[PDB]
């Protein structure tokens, strides 16, 4: 898998609000070529055509979208923007913005994509409890330590560790949803001979609460 | 709208192997099909246009063919950059529409899981709280069982479980298990264990913990 | 006419011709028709609650009809632009009709399969209502006429009509038209169905604009030789004493002048302007809106009579239900945003017909005298008056084209409203429909109604020519006239074109006033 | 310039298509284009013949002109002709100039 | 008469799933398609007339669609107050038939 091209907006939008995206584009110059487009992808997995917008500044879109949906562009600053009113829950989804080799073929760079969460449910910054052995014996050549993030809501946590050893294992748990709220786990595994002796964190930024925090073990 | 179906949502393979995918439009096309490549946590990537031409850059590997109804994608020896899904997409006419998507998960050699088990934090008991969580890494096939037992009685509610998407190097699976209960039901009992049961033998993988301890 | 099965039944005539004075459009197009209300007729009404201003009742029926009361049906931009750019004035003469290479298939959903075939023998018959013994639907501005574009394949509308009604229910004097108490004609394959129809003189469509203006009339240089009041009172050392004064209109006194005609009649309509922001927050859509009323339910006063849609600079404005709005390829249903429709405007009156939103004029009220003040009013609606003169609405390419006068006690000048021709005895109505296929009787007899039959459908094309005559220019206006252009610039897409995805579309309304007479 | 005889009329274009067969349409109506329709191709067989006129020869050139003549040697297939899976071929490209007229 | 038959007799599902149910009639009904949600000790309640119309006051998750004689009825996301059985109607002719009924158990 791979491209370029980047998008920013908010993580968070409340139901009604309208949702605003934008993407910055490098390399590569909004006019002379090329049609821009948006698509999303809801969080079980299809991809949908939201619509595009030319070099000549020609839009089109989907129809299904049609009557809440307008693509704009800034030549100046090489960006081109989406705007989605009366957003639903249903609009959740990651939206990526992309290129169009135009004439006969289609989207040939996208973006990193942006996930975007409509809830009014409530945001809430996860609780992060860290996850150090529990046991009656010392640890052996290496050691697996955690972080439990839980109970927040928009989607979308980063956990960041931070260890002593330059050579680590790190596993990362998909969030699942339970009584309407998020939990993710993450882990690490050490050099036994480099925890204890040497401070490991795990840095859990929530950007839809504006929240980080760190645990150190133990 | 223009409705792609894509034949096998998924598919296993390794490096090495040759795969071939199936989209089929409700409406001849006229061979206006494009073949894109998305990884995890990724965006998409453009393999094929005109359903028959190889974007620059991509290699040799890939190959598609079709023409009206039925288009094929073949990629002819996997490698490992090769683990993603794969949608393909017609634009015939507008709306643009891509197919269901086939997950291509390339990566092995069964493994069994490192287990580890981990107590509730001061953190957490401090809040009313009481989650024990345990970790199986690293293994191989995906299907795996966990069970929790409080004193050596089977426990069933409060569990969340997670498995990670294939490794994109080793190819195996980790998956984390989450017992949750209120610490004043969690000081109620002393033992906490977790049993992992696998293919990879008869006798499941025990970790457990004692509550005074400490 | 008649033949084989092997045999086209005609062959595709879709030229145009211009002769100088005539000019024909020559015009097929391909076909398909269903089987409506599965071969039954149904009676319809109005949804019982529903406001009163929306009852109704009449019928359904298995019937489907034919329609090319759009002139894009026979003109091609260009062509269109050829007529609208040379010639003060146009009308239609004759035409002529024919369906043919008529094929009925039949569908067979088998499981999770279906599977079409010819049903060679099956029949659809068609037949002109010519005596005008049923409820003429067309010039309704239905939609469901001939696609503007040839390559365009289509589906036939269905018949149905309106009865009287005593809200949602029916009232007896209210009738109930049979199709099959006609005589049918019909068709199996290698069976084609021609008819021709000749129009009756009308009034050729005015297609130009006037360079001069009721008003601004006569000659500036000289004064004319009738007195008007110039002035009342007059200067009495400090205080006014009354003097009636005259003057003799001259060029600086013009609005004074004396004159001898009318501007058309009138019936104001709200102004809303193209620009979001002027207009008054609020729904007063229906509550604002002009209308009128019969039997106790309002309707609406759409195209109201012709009357200049904005005064001069403000070309942002319009009636709220004064002019003619179309729908930009595509374009949905209901409630879609102003940017999906096309707005004409009929600023090229304003020379003789009043401003839709404007009054008038305004007449006196009370009788002054000595211990009081001369009173006067401004005039909404002013119905016609000897020496008024007027321009009936312009017509655009993708609009109507004629429509039929009702048969009164008495018609008023009858240019249909809604613009076009009007015509006493118009095209006659033409049906048609799929005889029914009994499908699988049972062995033992039963006197009820046939219910079971044969899924299939029809298709086939249809070809449509008519001659129009013209009334060429004449004026010795030395400066250029106004003609309809397309745009040099460059265009992602040409006008009146397929895009990418082979959809042709109609980027703006045609109109039909391009070229200047004088008044 | 690619050769050939230029014509201010040339041959007219010769177009056909298969009219369309709008494959089973929904009992309540609607005003949209019709997309769906039988899937059909045609076939049949053309004819074309064409009277070409000819200048003889005449040149009292005594030795004998160039001519366009086929190997005499054997061959593993004959030219302008089917391989062995009947595939027919043409060797190479024949011109026209051969006869010799002065200057 | 005309005879409806709707396709899943039951389903389970969880609040925000995606539901799909069918109804298919004997003879082509012209979209005369009604369809309705009836809760456990309850009387059924109107969501769809017309085949695709939604009554006045059903959220928009609710959507139906068909022609002829098949006709299907989705909910986008189940909501909890979603739990019932739905039944299709025919009002093309007399007498109005109704579905078997399909039984959706979120939960």
């Amino acid at each position: 898998s791979d491209v370029q091209l980047q998008e920013s907006g908010p993580d968070l939008v409340k139901p009604s609000q309208s949702l605003s995206l934008t993407c910055t584009v490098t390399g590569y110059s909004i006019t002379s070529g090329y049609t821009w487009h948006w698509i999303r992808q809801f969080p079980g997995n299809k991809q949908e055509w939201m619509g595009y917008i030319h070099f000549s500044g020609y839009t089109n879109y989907n129809p299904s979208l049609k009557s809440r949906v307008s693509i704009t562009r800034d030549t100046s600053k090489n960006q081109f923007f989406l705007h989605l009113n009366s957003v639903t829950t249903e609009d959740t989804a990651t939206y990526y913005c992309a290129r169009g080799d135009y004439g006969y073929e289609w989207f040939t760079y996208w973006g990193q994509g942006t996930l975007v969460t409509v809830s009014a449910a409530k945001t809430t910054p996860p609780s992060v409890y860290p996850l150090a052995p529990g046991c009656g014996d010392t640890t052996g050549s290496s050691v697996t330590l955690g972080c439990l993030v839980k109970g927040y809501f928009p989607e979308s946590v980063t956990v960041t560790w931070n260890s002593g050893s330059l050579s680590s294992s790190v596993h990362t748990f998909p969030a699942l949803l339970q009584s309407g709220l998020y939990t993710m786990s993450s882990s690490v595994t050490v050099p036994s001979s480099t925890w204890p002796s040497q401070t490991v964190t795990c840095s859990v930024a929530h950007p839809a609460s504006s929240t980080t925090v760190d645990k150190k073990l133990e | 709208d223009i409705q792609m179906t894509q034949s096998s949502s998924s598919f296993s393979v390794s490096l090495g192997d040759r795969v071939t995918i199936t989209c089929k439009a409700s409406e001849d096309i006229h061979n206006r099909l494009a073949w894109y490549k998305q990884k995890p946590g990724n965006a998409p990537r453009l393999l094929i246009s005109g359903a028959t031409s190889l974007e620059t850059g991509v290699p040799s590997r890939f190959s598609g063919s079709g023409s009206g109804k039925d288009y094929t994608l073949s990629i002819t020896s996997l490698q490992n950059e090769d683990v993603a899904t794969y949608y393909c997409q017609q634009y015939w006419i507008g709306p643009f529409t891509f197919g269901s998507g086939t997950n291509l998960e390339i990566k092995r050699a069964d493994a069994a899981p490192t287990v580890s088990i981990f107590p509730p934090s001061s953190e957490q008991l401090t809040s009313g709280g009481a989650s024990v969580v345990c970790f199986l890494n690293n293994f191989y096939p995906k299907d795996i069982n966990v069970k929790w037992k409080i004193d050596g009685s089977e426990r069933q509610n409060g569990v969340l479980n997670s498995w990670t998407d294939q490794d994109s190097k080793d190819s195996t699976y980790s998956m984390s298990s989450t017992l949750t209960l209120t610490k004043d039901e969690y000081e109620r009992h002393n033992s906490y264990t977790c049993e992992a049961t696998h293919k990879t033998s008869t006798s499941p993988i025990v970790k457990s913990f004692n509550r005074n301890e400490c | 006419g008649a033949d084989g099965v092997g045999n086209s039944s005609g062959n595709w005539h879709c030229d145009s011709t211009w002769m100088g004075d005539r000019v024909i459009t020559t015009s097929t197009r391909t076909w398909a028709l269903p089987t409506y209300n599965n071969h039954l007729y149904k009676q319809i009404s109005s949804q019982s609650g529903a406001s009163n201003d929306n009852h109704y009742f009449g019928y359904s029926t298995p019937w489907g009809y034919f329609d090319f009361n759009r002139f894009h049906c026979h003109f091609s931009p260009r062509d269109w632009q050829r007529l609208i750019n040379n010639n003060w004035g146009f009308r239609p003469k004759r035409l002529n009709f024919k369906l043919f290479n008529i094929q009925v298939k039949e569908v067979t959903q088998n499981d999770g399969t279906t599977t079409i075939a010819n049903n060679l023998t099956s029949t659809v018959q068609v037949f002109t209502d010519s005596e005008y013994q049923l409820p003429y639907v067309l010039g309704s501005a239905h939609q469901g006429c001939l696609p503007p574009f040839p390559a365009d394949v289509f589906m036939v509308p269905q018949y149905g009509y309106l009865t009287l009604n005593n809200g949602s229910q029916a009232v007896g004097r209210s009738s109930f038209y049979c199709l099959e108490y006609f005589p049918s004609q019909m068709l199996r394959t290698g069976n084609n169905f021609t008819f021709s129809y000749t129009f009756e003189d009308v009034p050729f469509h005015s297609s130009y604009a006037h360079s001069q203006s009721l008003d601004r009339l006569m000659n500036p240089l000289i004064d004319q030789y009738l007195y008007y009041l110039s002035r009342t009172n007059t200067p009495s050392g400090t205080t006014t004493q009354s003097r009636l004064q005259f003057s003799q209109a001259g060029a600086s006194d013009i609005r004074d002048q004396s004159r001898n005609w009318l501007p058309g009649p009138c019936y104001r309509q709200q102004r809303v302007s193209k620009t979001s922001a002027d207009n008054n927050n609020s729904e007063y859509s229906w509550t604002g809106a002009t209308k009128y009323h019969l039997n106790g339910r309002d309707s609406l006063v759409n195209p109201g009579p012709a009357m200049a849609s904005h005064k001069d600079d403000e070309e942002k404005f319009f009636p709220q239900s004064g002019v003619l709005i179309f729908g930009k390829q595509g374009s949905e249903k209901t409630n879609v945003d102003i940017e999906k429709v096309m707005i004409t405007d009929e600023e090229e009156i304003r020379t003789t017909n009043p401003v839709a939103t404007e009054q008038y004029g305004s007449v006196s009220t009370n009788l002054q005298r000595g211990n009081r003040q001369a009173a006067t009013a401004d005039v909404n609606t002013q119905g016609v008056l000897p020496g008024m003169v007027w321009q009936d609405r312009d017509v655009y390419l993708q609009g109507p084209i004629w429509a039929k006068i009702p048969h009164t006690d008495g018609h008023f000048h009858p240019s249909p409203l809604m613009g076009g021709f009007g015509l006493k005895h118009p095209p006659p109505q033409i049906l048609i429909k799929n005889t029914p296929v009994p499908a699988n009787p049972s062995t033992t007899f039963s006197a009820a109604k046939f219910a079971s039959f044969i899924t299939q459908y029809s298709t086939g094309q249809v070809s449509v020519e008519i001659e129009w005559e013209l009334q060429k220019e004449n004026s010795k206006r030395w400066n250029p006239e106004i003609q309809y252009t397309s745009n040099y610039n460059k265009s992602v897409n040409v006008d009146f074109t397929v895009d990418t995805n082979g959809v042709y579309s109609e980027p703006r309304p045609i109109g039909t006033r391009y070229l200047t007479r004088n008044l």
